[PDB]
């Protein structure tokens, strides 16, 4: 891979665009997803400190 | 035939020169940084292995 | 048989047998002439242009 | 884990099985291979002086005419679909 | 100009702008009309996506779901990744070019654009140059000229509203500043910049102690 | 040691940054001692 980005940063992003589409797809319930961005948004903010 | 010392009669500064011609007519920064390996090696030191 | 200076940068002795005295025996040399060098990559160029 | 040799015997005795159909498919070359040779016949040996000439000859039977960036590309849309890129 | 889009923007916004403008071995302090225009963009766009959600049915829903997928303000691999994904899933063939969001109720990229000149020659210029017809494409006025393809304003009027009154206002500041009329948005040139790798400093003093015997300096022998 | 013209990955910004350090007038190394 190439990029200037840390690895934190391109990490979330593809968790966030992944659960997206998984969550479109349907092949996912609704709870999984919740749970899922909820991780996603702690990571975020761990990332800061 | 068989060349001896091979490695010990090759001077870093006769590749200096040969890499000088080599790059004639280039742009400098291309000159520079093909030219800086024997530069280097020219001023080396090695280390004495273990003792 | 070279050109003995001190390096200003790293302050230790370096030899200079660029341009030194033509040999004079069989034995190994390290005296590589310049110009010899430069006619030898020239006439390289010359048998392969470009 | 460090494990001793028994435990890779152990495996191929009482490990879990699993359908093994996509292998002939993926190890394409392989198995062309082999079904290649066993396809084959024989002739007399002829016993003669051999000259041999060296060349530059392609090892590959099967190949789409194809180089290392345009097989990655392939490759890459194949397999990893996702991470293609911008290339169509 | 380069304080007033610090200070007039979410932080959020000015960082995303020039991480993407760094990432492409730019110098902020130089190009300020392309940071304005980047900043600008990505307003536009994040006002564009927030405040709308797809409830589970499918229909609008204005404060879960989120109806708009932005891509700008991403590097160049997540951007195309994202792309490639949403292709994949949805079944929407991919630009050749990168487009700006995606709509999940229409299934669709969209394209969106905020300029000085006037709606007509900047929406012809970007069809011509991304050659899509499977994409929409939204393009607004700094006086509130605003239109998209057929006429077709997915974003509902009040929204639009909001946006052409954010854009104006923003202009409004600009031309308090006084630097509206010298800002005439920019373009991506692509710019090439001539490499240079110079031998100075002690290696410098190295290069003049490599040389054969009746040489001072590299430049000499060169 | 403040050197960080290597971050875009090319080999010559790697060069770069040698010929930089090796102008600096000063270099910090970390040391591993068991005691």
């Amino acid at each position: 891979p190439v990029g200037i980005s840390s690895m934190v940063e391109a990490m979330v992003s593809r968790a966030r665009i992944d659960a997206r589409i998984d969550f479109e797809s349907g092949r996912i319930k609704k709870e999984e997803f919740a749970e899922i961005m909820k991780i996603c948004s702690t990571i975020e903010e761990l990332r800061r400190q | 035939g068989d060349n001896t010392k091979w490695n010990e009669n090759q001077n870093p500064r006769m590749f200096l020169a040969m890499i000088t011609y080599i790059t004639r007519n280039q742009p400098e920064w291309f000159r520079n940084v093909l030219s800086i390996a024997p530069i280097m090696f020219s001023n080396k030191m090695a280390r004495l292995g273990k003792g | 048989k070279g050109k003995w200076t001190t390096n200003t940068e790293t302050g230790a002795p370096q030899l200079n047998p660029i341009d030194g005295p033509l040999p004079e025996d069989n034995e190994p040399s390290g005296y590589a002439q310049t110009d010899c060098v430069l006619e030898a990559m020239a006439f390289l160029e010359e048998s392969h242009p470009g | 884990v460090m494990v001793s040799p028994l435990a890779v015997t152990w495996w191929n005795r009482n490990g879990p099985t699993t359908s093994t159909v996509h292998y002939p498919k993926v190890y394409k070359t392989y198995f062309e291979k082999v079904e290649r040779l066993k396809h084959g016949t024989f002739g007399p040996v002829h016993f003669r002086n051999q000259v041999k000439i060296r060349r530059r000859v392609d090892i590959n039977p099967g190949h789409a005419d194809l180089s290392a960036k345009e097989a990655q590309d392939v490759i890459m849309e194949v397999v990893f679909p996702n991470e293609v890129g911008a290339r169509i | 100009m380069e304080d007033f889009v610090r200070q007039c923007f979410n932080p959020m916004i000015v960082e995303l702008a020039e991480k993407a403008m760094k990432e492409y071995g730019e110098d902020p302090k130089i190009e300020t009309n392309k940071f304005a225009s980047i900043c600008t963009h990505l307003e536009v766009c994040f006002m564009y996506s927030d405040f709308h959600f797809i409830d589970e049915r499918g229909e609008s829903t204005i404060i879960l779901k989120h109806r708009f997928e932005i891509i700008e303000g991403r590097d160049r691999t997540m951007a195309w990744t994202v792309v490639n994904s949403i292709c994949n899933t949805t079944g929407v063939e991919k630009p050749k070019f990168l487009p700006d969001l995606y709509d999940y109720k229409e299934n669709r990229f969209i394209e969106i654009g905020v300029t000085r000149r006037e709606v007509h020659i900047y929406y012809l210029e970007k069809a011509n140059k991304i050659k899509s017809e499977k994409t929409h494409i939204h393009i607004f006025s700094f006086t509130g000229e605003e239109m998209a393809t057929k006429a077709d304003y997915t974003l509902d009027e009040e929204s639009r509203a909001r946006i052409k009154t954010r854009l104006f206002t923003i202009r409004q500041e600009m031309a308090s500043r006084g630097l509206w009329d010298s800002f005439r948005q920019s373009e991506r040139g692509e710019e090439t910049i001539e490499e240079r790798f110079e031998i100075t400093g002690t290696m410098r003093r190295l290069a003049d102690q490599s040389l054969p015997p009746n040489f001072s300096s590299l430049e000499n022998f060169r | 040691n403040g050197l960080t013209a290597n971050e875009s990955g090319r080999l010559i910004d790697f060069l770069k940054d040698v010929m930089d350090s090796m102008d600096k007038e000063e270099m910090e190394i970390t040391t591993h001692f068991q005691r």
